[PDB]
RNA sequence: AGUGGAGCCUGCGGCUUAAUUUGACUCAACACGGGAAACCUCACCCGGCCCGGACACGGACAGGAUUGACAGAUUGAUAGCUCUUUCUCGAUUCCGUGGGUGGUGGUGCAUGGCCGUUCUUAGUUGGUGGAGCGAUUUGUCUGGCGAUAACGAACGAGACUCUGGCAUGCUAACUAGUUACGCGACCGGUCGGCGUAACUUCUUAGAGGGACAAGUGGCGUUCAGCCACCCGAGAUUGAGCAAUAACAGGUCUGUGAUGCCCUUAGAUGUCCGGGGCUGCACGCGCGCUACACUGACUGGCUCAGCGUGUCCUACGCCGGCAGGCGCGGGUAACCCGUUGAACCCCAUUCGUGAUGGGGAUCGGGGAUUGCAAUUAUUCCCC
């Protein structure tokens, strides 16, 4: 059983990075070949509105900004110690996407 | 009218097919990243959605 | 007090585990309760006698302490721009000239 | 309107007693109510006149009309449907 | 079959804010803060925080289980994936949302402006906020709409911090003549480990300590240990 | 560097029109109302249809209250819309009375919210001390060191948050590569051509460092500062949020935010059909392309970043061209995409003239988009 590849993400990374710690050291403390966290490119969401809702003033623009960090953990091992670790470590606002194989 | 006459029309593209999600207008829509609100009352959800004006 | 520079004490606290000991976490609720100060009274017609009570804890029509709390709360509907600020959390007894003259 | 979708409205909401809408006219079938072919129209004038009557409580929400059962409510389908008092809704099973 | 992550998170918010509009328009006169959502696929689990927990169950349970019945309905996942569970706010008075609904129900009880608002002022101020702004504007005296402020305490208006210390609550209330709005503005503390306020210090606010005070040398004493 | 001068695109008025809805009129309206409107949008004009009158009362109603409908007349309409023709339907009603809804209907000079402006200003308020019976004053400071009954705060400004710049140090990378070694190809080399071992320099993104008037020397009531040089990646970029007090600034036309008024069934509620929003004598603007030799025409050589993607597309074939087919990938640093953009560079031709510059104005065919392109939607070529 290899290549199962773990995707966590969130729009934060003081509670992403923060999990993404905690599932690396569990593998570790289970003595599991793993691949360090890689951190595929922060895709910031762009939508510039007008402020005003009349179409009156010095047309000025807002710029709302949205981020969502992606990082991708690999692990290479039976797939049942994979929902023993990402189970426990649950965090509001990150969301762990998994495939096995 | 009948129900042959009361939507002959089909309302399957433009922007009268498309309104608010939340205010059921057909001006100032956004539908990128399929949001469908109005430009007004987007701003109005902008952070609880959780868009964040960082520039 | 407010100060945006501080000085610190942490060096001279002696001991501290308990941070979180349920001394100053006393859940202080008195808003949507009947321990509300800031509540109508629910107004009593005035007795045709002019007093109320007999014998001698008679709280007669014309009472200071009333008559001045109702002055404040008479005050409390006054012009926007006018400035009254917080008279009814502290007890005010506010008397007819000194109302008089504000109201004027 | 005919009596069959009148009927065909009346037995979801004894059940759990909500009953959900869009607010389109022009939409020509309601999603919940499947195979019995009942316009959502019918659903939001069956349940406005419903309204008036005191039988159910709206709570419009971005384009959704929720709908509640009142507890004197509760015995208007009661007459009917002619369900006898033995059966529950869902509102008093758990707990 | 899923789509995009960036059509997913936008889609995630719009859920988690018509819940939060559908729960403030029922329970406007409850106490009502907010929403939680924490997903679980088994099942999500949504803790309402409000104030008075026992009239958002009402009596037996009946109002939770009709209400988790429509959100239920409305969002078209299915059965067995929604668990509602009311919850009391830690502390009503540094929760501006809360509390600009409770002023409101105040101006809805017939109370005048002025003394509901400084009730409203003085519970936040002894509840551990640091400063706080209530503004009613509108037809207050008459025709003519003029407006009113009830300033206390400490304020920030521009920064960074702002964002994480104060609470702007924007409600408008109802009455028969018009409508007044109100804003709430609470600067919660500096309470680091405290779930009262942010840690994080304020940006500009620097604390030196005092120093140990240090034996003044007398003699060179070489002591074994 | 421009606009104003030319042609033209789009907003304004004036003018016609059944309508050429409307809001907005110095900066603080005029490519603004996310307003690039064929139907929708859409409110405006003409015509037609429906009730979607909730609810309560009185009357009618089962020996029917009604609904829907073939055929013909009419109709733009396989509009029972009305009549004839009489077929359906089982209280789901109908007529008046009260009274609720529905409005992109009227007041933004009745409101909220939001925004704009004064103002991106440089101010605003408190507390303590002293003078005065008091209004008030000092602070909130005369001077060109020195006086100095004053001292301290808070908001704003800065700080902050995001972004740009530096790290051959750390963390790691088959969804980015690099190095090496084999395989192959063509003349020790070039390969974005093929695979395993080295690694994070490049590519990513996290932490932590880095710059604080830094240093030195001249000029300055030698004061705040100025000039030169050095160390340096930088002696610093660009934003965001923005006080106190105000405008009778803009927005019922963003909302199921909204007080009253109006309309409420030959409807200002829907829906449907055709128009209009774009007309055209004329003035006002934002703007594109130009008036050419630093130019144009025709080849080759060419190097990005921000981003989108179920509609983005790769690839073969048919057609110059737009486009069709046939298959694949991509819900995404994996596929378009190594994003092989344009100005640019190198060769040819034109030579100061309304010229090939510059393309407006018009006639044709041809192809997609979509019920429908006539008031040319757009695109190709004469
Ligand atoms: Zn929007």
């Amino acid at each position: 059983i290899h290549r199962i590849r773990i995707t966590l993400t969130s729009r934060n990374v003081k509670s992403l990075e923060k999990v993404c710690a905690d599932l690396i050291r569990g593998a570790k403390e289970k003595n599991l070949k793993v691949k360090g966290p890689v951190r595929m490119p922060t895709k910031t969401l762009r939508i510039t509105t007008r402020k005003t809702p009349c179409g009156e003033g010095s047309k000025t623009w807002d710029r709302f900004q949205m981020r969502i960090h992606k990082r991708l953990i690999d692990l290479h091992s039976p797939s049942e110690i994979v929902k023993q670790i990402t189970s426990i470590s649950i965090e509001p606002g990150v969301e762990v996407e998994v495939t096995i194989a | 009218g009948h129900q042959q006459l009361y939507w002959s029309h089909p309302r399957k593209f433009g922007q009268g097919s498309r309104s608010c999600r939340v205010c059921s207008n057909r001006h100032g829509l956004i539908r990128k990243y399929g949001l469908n609100m109005c430009r007004q009352c987007f701003r109005q959800y902008a952070k609880d959605i959780g868009f964040i004006k960082l520039d | 007090g407010d100060s945006k520079v501080s000085i610190s004490f942490e060096n001279y606290r002696k001991v501290h585990p308990y941070e979180d000991s349920d001394s100053s976490e006393d859940e202080v609720d008195w808003q949507d309760t009947r321990d509300d100060p800031y509540r109508p009274a629910k107004p009593v017609p005035t007795p045709k006698k002019g007093f109320i009570g007999k014998g001698k804890d008679i709280t007669t029509k014309h009472d200071e302490v009333v008559c001045g709390r109702k002055n404040t709360a008479r005050m409390e509907n006054f012009a926007p721009e006018f400035q009254v600020g917080d008279g009814i959390g502290m007890d005010l007894k506010l008397s007819n000239h000194v109302f008089n003259a504000l109201k004027q | 309107m005919p009596k069959k979708n009148r009927i065909a409205i009346y037995e979801l909401l004894f059940k759990e007693g909500v009953m959900v809408a869009k607010k389109d006219v022009h939409m020509p079938k309601h999603p919940e109510l499947a195979d019995k072919n009942v316009p959502n129209l019918h659903v939001m004038k069956a349940m406005q006149s419903l309204k008036s009557r005191g039988y159910v409580k709206e709570q419009f929400a971005w384009r959704h009309f929720y709908w509640y059962l009142t507890n004197e409510g509760i015995q208007y389908l009661r007459d009917y449907l002619h369900l006898p008092p033995e059966i529950v809704p869902a509102t008093l099973r758990r707990s | 079959v899923q789509i995009s992550k960036k059509r997913k998170f936008v889609a995630d918010g719009i859920f988690k804010a018509e819940l939060n509009e559908f729960l403030t328009r029922e329970l406007a006169e409850d106490g009502y803060s907010g929403v939680e959502v924490r997903v679980t696929p088994t099942r999500t689990e949504i803790i309402i925080l409000a104030t008075r927990t026992q009239n958002v169950l009402g009596e037996k349970g009946r109002r939770i289980r009709e209400l988790t019945a429509v959100v239920q309905k409305r969002f078209g996942f299915p059965e067995g994936s929604v668990e509602l569970y009311a919850e009391k706010v830690a502390t009503r008075g540094l929760c501006a949302i809360a509390q600009a609904e409770s002023l409101r129900y105040k101006l809805l009880g017939g109370l005048a402006v002025r003394r509901a608002c400084y009730g409203v002022l003085r519970f936040i101020m002894e509840s551990g906020a640091k400063g706080c702004e209530v503004v009613v504007s509108g037809k207050l005296r008459g025709q003519r709409a003029k407006s009113m402020k009830f300033v206390d305490g400490l304020m920030i208006h521009s920064g960074d911090p702002v964002n994480y210390y104060v609470d702007t609550a924007v409600r408008h209330v109802l009455l028969r003549q018009g409508v007044l709005g109100i804003k709430v503005k609470i600067m919660l503390p500096w309470d680091p480990t405290g779930k009262i306020g942010p840690k994080k210090p304020l940006p500009d606010h620097v604390s030196i300590v005092e120093p140990k005070d240090e034996i003044l040398p007398t003699t060179p004493i070489s002591e074994q240990k």
